[PDB]
RNA sequence: AGCCAGGAUGUUGGCUUAGAAGCAGCCAUCAUUUAAAGAAAGCGUAAUAGCUCACUGGUCGAGUCGGCCUGCGCGGAAGA
């Protein structure tokens, strides 16, 4: 019930400068979740304006395997947004310790797509979030990362 | 001169000093004057150049009065210097940063060869090399 | 190198055997190339410390008995299904 | 250790430099200081490099069984620890008195050392550094 | 102290003793390793 | 827990225990904890015994579980008078011959595999042994 | 096995952090003098410093240390 202006935040611009210009539709790409991280090389889609697909990764390449010229740059002009992941043992409340970490986290945490699984142990999370700075979220790992249980955590593309 | 009575070293840079809270107990735990540790750090340093921190052997003689000794600059600080960076890996060795060719790992070494053990000059850069690697930099030398 | 003292077994019957391997020793065989195969009666302990090392499954080894120095390898070993030592040992007369 | 030829590949190294071995001079160590001879294999290893090295290895089984080749008053000097006075670079030389620098700094002492009779003085510090 | 059934050093300053044939494991550090039976 | 899916029938005779199981020699991992005595595990026996290991080495590692319960156990109801048929598997086992290597262990050095090994061995009902994987 | 000593330097390794200087956590883990001293095994601080180990050098005067397979015991063991 906590669940998007943000919808309207690339709306609001500035996230992209494709080239030497901004305002271009573009989005996130499911795939290599961008961030103002190792930079982005936006692949011109014939509709839905860019696909900007973070930098380096194989769709963003294999786009290069197709017609590459329609791939193009861009910067970052001013960095909202992102989905992150990380695994822990089986539960008994380790998952309601993320819930707890989740109930320290200050950043709007959208998706919670808990899983775990296996034969075992191995547990996650495929919480999405709105993070800010790229600092920020080492932050949170560090806050995760208290918890032993919390056995990996991690942003994911 | 008098040993060890109240003799630490210390983390400021350049001619700059003062403080308490980074390392001014080495003198408020001591008593002497952090001004006189300012002005005198700058008796050294007065001519000491910027952002490559600078340790200093406070030397509190076993009777108050004192003097000081500052180590040439740190070998890691000659590092930040020499490779063209401002810190070490993101991660150790798995990672490069900032090169140092090993004529600077040796004209640090020279500078160490007055500050440091030694009879192979080029091992002194085998320790900043080391050191290069410890704390992760782009190796070249 | 590798080399071990040997028996021509007498009785071969489970249970000689069996008490056999009691008195520190085992039943062992050998064959290939052509001759009849062999048993081979041998100590246990030496053997054992002898197989501890890998080779000892791979190389050429020299079994001794009546001073003939057959030249077999280690074919095959049966042991003891939780005990340290061993139980039986096949040869191919390498 | 190690086996005997490698603590061999100790004595034969000592021994090996024992060739060079002129002056003589030991003294039992039982204390001392990292800093004192931090500053003595630096200072070998700054006025000259590498001379009268030591590898202190003092043993009634080293000393002793690198003795036969030179310096034969080594016999009664190898039981406690015992330091190494060698010569090479200016023969019979000062190399003895940079220990007797180390004697007034925290070394417990060079304790007298008895010294042998192959270039000339024994307990006495030489009088003879070149002209 | 503990008199459970097991008893085995819990350090290393602990000691296993053998007192009227009893085992006690004494501890010259923690006095709470203390402990006896074996 | 381990218990089999499925079954040709829902019980089976108590049989016998009798004989050394065939489950002998490591195979796939490194080591392996070798069972010495005799007798019969509950499924939910392994899997104390799996986390109790596991955990033992964290997530680092490989564990193989060479054997498996399927033996149907059942009980009468409590205070049931005898005979009125056969009673409910509440259970499943597995038969435990000696010599039956359970645990087969994998990726992590010796040390650890004496160290986890232990533990699991501390909550199973039968006598256990480390064993090294040997070479034929 | 005890007892003497040393136990360092680059260097307070980096990243991180208010702080990591052996020891917040994540990685490097080489080099120098080396008798020998882990970019530190334990304690320890706000970081410090400090104290002890590894290891090495003295002493001493003979075996000694750690495992395996086994024979008999011991502990675990409380009722009217």
């Amino acid at each position: 019930q906590l669940q998007y202006t943000p919808q309207n935040r690339s709306k609001d611009n500035g996230r992209v400068v494709v080239e030497g210009v901004g305002n271009l539709m573009h989005h996130i790409a499911r795939c290599c979740q961008p961030i103002p991280g190792d930079e982005i090389v936006g692949f011109i889609t014939q509709g839905r304006g860019i696909s900007v697909h973070r930098a380096d990764c194989e769709q963003l390449a294999e786009l290069r395997s197709h017609a590459p010229e329609r791939i193009v740059d861009a910067v970052w002009g001013e960095g909202y947004s992102l989905v992150v992941r990380v695994v822990a043992n089986d539960r008994s409340g380790l998952l309601r310790d993320i819930t707890t970490i989740l109930a320290n986290e200050k950043v709007n945490v959208l998706g919670v797509a808990s899983r775990s699984d296996t034969k075992q142990q191995l547990a996650t999370i495929d919480m999405t979030i709105e993070i800010y700075n790229l600092q920020v979220l080492g932050r949170v790992l560090g806050k995760l990362n208290q918890v032993p249980d919390v056995i990996d955590a991690r942003r994911l593309h | 001169a008098k040993k060890v009575q109240a003799y630490v070293k210390l983390q400021v840079a350049a001619g700059m000093a003062n403080p308490s809270p980074p390392v001014g107990p080495a003198l408020g735990q001591q008593g002497v004057n952090i001004m006189e540790f300012c002005k005198a750090f700058n008796a050294k340093t007065d001519s000491i150049e910027k952002g490559l921190p600078i340790p200093v052997v406070i030397t509190v003689y076993a009777d108050r009065s004192f003097t000081f000794v500052t180590k040439t600059p740190p070998a890691a600080v000659l590092l930040k210097k020499a490779a063209g960076i401002k810190s070490g890996s993101g991660k150790p060795n798995k990672d490069k940063v900032g090169k140092i060719s090993r004529a600077q790992l040796q004209e640090i070494a020279q500078t160490k060869a007055a500050d440091m053990t030694g009879a192979d000059i080029e091992a002194m850069t085998r320790s900043i090399e080391g050191t290069a690697r410890s704390m992760g930099l782009v190796v070249e030398d | 190198m590798f080399t071990i003292n040997a028996e021509v077994r007498k009785e071969q019957g489970k249970g000689a055997s069996r008490r056999l391997r009691a008195a520190n020793k085992f039943p062992a065989i050998i064959y290939g190339g052509k001759e009849a195969p062999l048993a081979i009666e041998l100590d246990h302990d030496k053997v054992m410390n002898m197989q501890a090392k890998a080779e000892f499954y791979s190389e050429v080894l020299t079994i001794v008995v009546d001073g003939k120095e057959i030249k077999v390898k280690a074919q095959d070993v049966q042991r003891h299904p939780y005990k340290p030592k061993l139980q039986h040992i096949d040869f191919v007369r390498a | 250790m190690a086996l005997n030829l490698q603590d061999k590949q100790a004595i034969v190294a000592e021994v090996s430099e024992v060739a060079k071995g002129a002056l003589s001079a030991v003294v039992a160590d039982s204390r001392g200081v990292t800093v004192d001879k931090m500053t003595e294999l630096r200072k070998a290893g700054r006025e000259a490099g590498v001379y009268m090295r030591v590898v202190r290895n003092t043993l009634l089984r080293r000393a002793v069984e690198g003795t036969p080749f030179e310096c034969l008053k080594d016999a009664f000097v190898g039981p406690t620890l015992i330091a190494y006075s060698m010569e090479h670079p200016g023969a019979a030389a000062r190399l003895f008195k940079e220990f007797a620098k180390a004697n007034a700094k925290f070394e417990v002492k060079a304790a007298a050392f008895e010294g042998e009779l192959i270039p000339a003085s024994q307990i006495d510090r030489l009088a003879t550094l070149p002209t | 102290m503990k008199v459970r059934a097991s008893v085995k050093k819990l350090c290393r300053n602990c000691k296993i003793v053998k007192r009227d044939g009893v085992i006690r494991v004494i501890c010259s550090a923690e006095p709470k390793h203390k402990q006896r039976q074996g | 827990m381990l218990q089999p899916k499925r079954t040709k029938f829902r019980k089976m005779h108590k049989g016998r225990n009798r004989g050394l199981a065939q489950g002998t020699d490591v195979s796939f991992g490194s080591f392996g904890l070798k069972a010495v005595g005799r007798g019969r595990l509950t499924a939910r026996q392994i899997e104390a015994a799996r986390r109790a290991m596991t955990r033992a080495v964290k997530r680092q590692g490989k564990i193989w579980i060479r054997v498996f319960p399927d033996k149907p156990i059942t009980e009468k109801p409590l205070a049931v008078r005898m005979g009125k048929g056969k009673g409910n598997v509440e259970y499943w086992v597995a038969l435990i011959q000696p010599g039956k290597v359970l645990y087969e262990m994998d990726g992590v050095p010796e040390e650890l595999a004496r160290e986890a090994f232990k533990l699991a061995a501390a909550k199973l009902p039968i006598k256990t042994t480390f064993v090294t994987k040997t070479v034929m």
